[PDB]
């Protein structure tokens, strides 16, 4: 909790550096009751890790194949060669089942910490739990744990906050300009005084809807302006 | 210390945290007297149960009329029912009045004298009509699964859920009426019109709801 | 302790694990009452056994007589014993046996005596598990067998519901729809037939007609809760 988010401020009573990356920010007072703090820390970790994966996927996909727009990459006509124009319903079903399982298991880890640590089919191998939100074991196979756990946790969560900001930046840059992240960087380095957030806010390249195999997904933007 | 409809404002003295759905909402002090408050408790519960049934029925028939099945809307279903089937509306209405009069007179004279209706007078049925609380009869007939029995905390939770979904359904039925009065089409017609263009298709863009413009 | 439906959950207080199949699933608290729990237990037992026999019958039917459709197998039998004599014999015999089971439910030790022949009677047993002439050749322990019975029965209940809804949305039998799923896994699931989005609802049509004739009348044969379908 040292070196807070601002010089002239004080840390809240419920943030004393007990958790990783605590600068004592909480201006909306949401982590006042500890159970809500547990839930919000778990959701932080989830948003953080999924956003790290998100920016990693966008950046890697943009470098290894720039001809695919990540904003439209979810469409089946833009899926890779074995999955092109696949039935999105069965794909959604695969995802739904396979993620309902693991996320209900994670939720039960939240509700009863140390109860779903065991493999429910092969009844010999468990995953330990230093804390909640950090299983380890098969999820930490390279063995980077049993070291500076709090330090790695701070690194994880800080890169994760940064990745959250950066992925929403990717989304907004894709909605405003219609290009990918590094595409946007190269376009800003092509014209750093006429091609920026100026004269791009107010334009949404996102259409009002799409047709993915018969449906009509509403396809909104994060702000109005130019459909 | 307890959730109140208008926070900061303390609840009135007659609205303690004993009744289901008690949020201190009595700005007119209508249920100040305990007997009147019991009458109004039973009134809220009957209204909310009838409105839950009504909202579910409207929602279901509108679902069936939206997907293209042969369903009339709630504002046309009575004519369709009495005309498709050869039903005499006065006959049906007085049949309903007879049956509901029996039921509601039983319920009435169990409000006025709670121990009654269980003397075996009706047909020998004693404990099916004894009545658990005011507005909560219970028994083998009105509670065949016995959910008021067994766990008490679950029963209080179900009371809260019942009265809350009942107030929500009452508001929903009032909304059905107002939306038929305004837009002239079915409830899920309005819902689909909203889901299509949430902006520009709402109560502000009727012409009747906001008469200024 | 005992295996629960949610491994980390604490079970409801009325569900202590004494019953065969008490995996701690009563989230609504329907078996909180001690008296109604017995009726619901017997109901689970008979629903289980009926659904098990029913699923076995539909499976065997689609194996050995695939030309007939089990949803349609009421109007495609044409027995010489009449459509009403069938209903009569089954109504009377089932009324008999079910009132006997109901009197076992009401008064537990009452109906064990064979009425016609006075020398046979069932032993004093539990409610729901008669035994005796019903149960020769028990292959093992009784509690484990009751657990197996109730588990296969719950699976068969879900299996008959799946049978009904897959006969409705596909018009094919269980094994036929399974062969359809194996012929195209990603394209024949309920996710691949239906989708509701805020602006569009795609409900699959049911291949069951609205009504079948069956000898001069119009039997109404509706799909279960179409409209509420996804
Ligand atoms: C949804 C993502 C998410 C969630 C759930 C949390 C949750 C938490 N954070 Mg983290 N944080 C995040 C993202 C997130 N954070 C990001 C992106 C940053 C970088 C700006 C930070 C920086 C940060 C610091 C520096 C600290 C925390 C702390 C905390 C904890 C206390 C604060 C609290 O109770 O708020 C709970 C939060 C929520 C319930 C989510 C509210 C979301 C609102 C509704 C919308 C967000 C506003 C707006 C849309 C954001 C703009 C996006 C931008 C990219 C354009 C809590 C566990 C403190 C801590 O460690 O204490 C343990 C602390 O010191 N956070
Ligand atoms: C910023 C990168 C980053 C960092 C530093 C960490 C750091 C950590 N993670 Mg996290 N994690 C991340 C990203 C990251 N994670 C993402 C993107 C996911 C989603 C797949 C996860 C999912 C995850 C789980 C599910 C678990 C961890 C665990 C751990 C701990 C041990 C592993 C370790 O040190 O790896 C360090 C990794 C690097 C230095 C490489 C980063 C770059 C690569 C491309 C440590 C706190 C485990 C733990 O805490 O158990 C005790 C655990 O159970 N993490
Ligand atoms: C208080 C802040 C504020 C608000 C409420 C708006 C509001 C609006 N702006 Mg403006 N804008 C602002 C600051 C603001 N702008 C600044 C600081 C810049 C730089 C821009 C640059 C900008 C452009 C370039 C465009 C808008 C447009 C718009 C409209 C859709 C977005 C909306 C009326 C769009 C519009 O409708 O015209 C448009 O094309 N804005
Ligand atoms: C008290 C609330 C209430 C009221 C007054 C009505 C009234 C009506 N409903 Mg609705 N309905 C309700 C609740 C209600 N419903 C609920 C909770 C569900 C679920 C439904 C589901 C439903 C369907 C699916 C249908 C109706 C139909 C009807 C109509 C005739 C019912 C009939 O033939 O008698 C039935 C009498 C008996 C079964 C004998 C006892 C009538 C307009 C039918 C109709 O044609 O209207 C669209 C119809 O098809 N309702
Ligand atoms: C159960 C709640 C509920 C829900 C989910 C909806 C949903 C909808 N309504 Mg309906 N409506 C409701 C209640 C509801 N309404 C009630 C109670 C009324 C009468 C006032 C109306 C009157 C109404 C009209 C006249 C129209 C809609 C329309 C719509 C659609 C667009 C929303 C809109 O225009 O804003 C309407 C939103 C509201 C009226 C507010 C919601 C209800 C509030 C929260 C209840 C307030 C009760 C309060 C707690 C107690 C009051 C006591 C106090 C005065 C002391 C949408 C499908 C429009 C439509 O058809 O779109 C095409 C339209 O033209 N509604
Ligand atoms: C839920 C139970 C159930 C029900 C309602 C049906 C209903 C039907 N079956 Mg299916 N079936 C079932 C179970 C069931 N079956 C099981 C468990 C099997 C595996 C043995 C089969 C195997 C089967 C085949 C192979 C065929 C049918 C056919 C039929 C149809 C005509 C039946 C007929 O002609 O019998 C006529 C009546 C008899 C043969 C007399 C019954 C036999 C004796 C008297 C035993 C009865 C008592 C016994 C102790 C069982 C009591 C326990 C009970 C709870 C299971 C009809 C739609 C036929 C069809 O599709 O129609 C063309 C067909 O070909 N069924
Ligand atoms: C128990 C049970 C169940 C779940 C069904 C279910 C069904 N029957 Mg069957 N049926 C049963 C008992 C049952 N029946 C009995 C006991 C009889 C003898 C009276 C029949 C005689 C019967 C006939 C004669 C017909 C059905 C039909 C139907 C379908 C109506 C929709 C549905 C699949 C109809 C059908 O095949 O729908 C397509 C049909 O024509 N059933
Ligand atoms: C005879 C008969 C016939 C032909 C119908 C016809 C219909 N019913 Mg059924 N229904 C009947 C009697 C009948 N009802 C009785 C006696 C009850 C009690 C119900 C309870 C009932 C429910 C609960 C529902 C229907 C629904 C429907 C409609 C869609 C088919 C379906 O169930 O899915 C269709 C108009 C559905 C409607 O669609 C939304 C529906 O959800 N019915
Ligand atoms: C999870 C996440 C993103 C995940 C992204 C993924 C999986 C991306 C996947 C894809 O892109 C690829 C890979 C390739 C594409 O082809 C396909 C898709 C699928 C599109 C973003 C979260 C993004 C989350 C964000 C931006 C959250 C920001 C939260 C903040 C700022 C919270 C602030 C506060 O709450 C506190 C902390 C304290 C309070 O007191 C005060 C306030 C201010 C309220
Ligand atoms: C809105 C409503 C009551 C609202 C009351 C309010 C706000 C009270 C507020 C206050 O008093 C308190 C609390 C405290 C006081 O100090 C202050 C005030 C402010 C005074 C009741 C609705 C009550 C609504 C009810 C009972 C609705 C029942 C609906 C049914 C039965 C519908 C049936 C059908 O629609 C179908 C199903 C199919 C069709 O085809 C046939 C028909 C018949 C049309």
């Amino acid at each position: 909790d040292r070196k807070l988010w601002a010089p002239g401020v004080v840390a809240p009573e419920y943030l004393k550096g007990d958790l990783a990356g605590d600068y004592g920010w909480d201006p909306l007072g949401l982590g006042a009751d500890p159970t809500a703090l547990k839930w919000y820390r778990q959701s932080e970790l989830q948003h953080a890790r999924w956003a790290m994966l998100g920016v990693a996927g966008v950046l890697v996909q943009e470098i290894v194949k720039p001809d695919v727009y990540f904003y439209e990459a979810g469409l089946p006509q833009n899926l890779p060669e074995p999955f092109t124009n696949i039935n999105m319903g069965g794909l959604l079903a695969w995802e739904f089942i396979l993620m309902h399982w693991v996320e209900v298991r994670r939720w039960q880890d939240y509700k009863n910490f140390g109860s779903v640590n065991e493999d429910p089919i092969f009844k010999g191998n468990k995953v330990p739990n230093p804390e909640m939100g950090y299983p380890g074991g098969i999820f930490d196979p390279f063995g980077f744990s049993k070291g500076n756990l709090k330090e790695l946790q701070t690194k994880e969560i800080k890169n994760g906050r940064l990745a959250m900001i950066a992925y929403m930046a990717f989304i907004l840059q894709a909605q405003a300009t219609g290009k990918g992240p590094l595409a946007a960087l190269s376009a800003h380095l092509s014209n750093p005084f006429g091609n920026n957030i100026l004269k791009n806010i107010g334009t949404c390249t996102v259409p009002h809807s799409v047709d993915v195999q018969g449906l009509t997904i509403p396809l909104t933007c994060l702000w109005p302006g130019s459909q | 210390v307890r959730p109140v409809w208008f926070p900061g404002n303390p609840p009135p003295a007659h609205l303690d945290g004993s009744l289901a759905g008690d949020y201190g909402f009595d700005p007119l002090f209508l249920g100040q007297e305990p007997q009147t408050l019991k009458w109004y408790v039973q009134a809220e519960l009957v209204h909310g149960r009838f409105a839950m049934l009504g909202a579910a029925g409207i929602i279901l028939t509108s679902i069936g009329a939206k997907v293209g099945l042969g369903f009339p809307e709630w504002y046309d279903a009575g004519k369709v029912v009495v005309e498709k089937n050869n039903i005499d509306f006065p006959t049906l209405m007085v049949i309903q009045f007879y049956l509901m009069g029996w039921a509601e007179t039983k319920r009435w004279y169990d409000f006025k004298n709670p121990g009654s209706q269980a003397d075996g007078s009706f047909l020998g049925f004693t404990e099916e009509f004894k009545g658990l609380e005011n507005g909560y009869p219970g028994g083998r007939f009105f509670d065949p699964m016995g959910l008021s029995r067994g766990d008490a905390a679950k029963y209080q939770e179900y009371k809260q859920k019942e009265v809350k979904n009942g107030r929500l359904a009452m508001i929903a039925c009032l909304g059905f009426a107002a939306q038929y009065a305004a837009t002239g089409k079915g409830p899920l017609d309005n819902l689909a019109d909203h889901l299509a263009d949430p902006n520009h298709v709402n109560f502000a863009t009727n012409g009747v709801s906001i008469p200024i413009a | 302790s005992r295996p629960l439906w949610l491994p980390g959950s604490t079970p409801p207080a009325h569900l202590k694990g004494d019953l065969p199949g008490d995996f701690g699933f009563d989230p609504l608290g329907l078996g909180a009452n001690a008296e109604s729990l017995k009726w619901f237990k017997e109901s689970e037992l008979v629903h289980s056994r009926w659904a098990m026999a029913a699923v076995a019958g539909i499976l065997v039917q689609e194996i050995v007589r695939p030309d007939v459709f089990w949803y349609n197998a009421g109007k495609e039998v044409e027995s010489p014993l009449g459509p009403l004599g069938l209903l009569a014999v089954e109504f009377f015999l089932m009324h008999w046996v079910e009132v006997r089971r109901w009197q076992d439910l009401r008064k537990p030790g009452s109906v064990d005596q064979d009425p016609i022949f006075s020398q046979y009677k069932l032993p004093p047993h539990e409610v729901g598990y008669p035994g005796g002439v019903f149960a020769p050749f028990i292959p093992g322990d009784l509690a484990e067998l009751k657990v197996k019975e109730i588990k296969n029965g719950r699976l068969a209940m879900l299996a008959f519901v799946g049978f009904v809804m897959a006969a409705q949305v596909t018009g094919k039998g269980p094994i036929a729809a399974l062969q359809e799923h194996l012929a195209d896994p990603w394209g024949t699931t309920i996710f691949s037939k239906a989708a509701v989005v805020p602006g569009q609802a795609v409900a699959p049509p049911c291949k069951i007609p609205a009504s079948v004739s069956y000898k001069g009348i119009e039997i109404p044969t509706p799909c279960f809760l179409q409209g509420l379908w996804p």
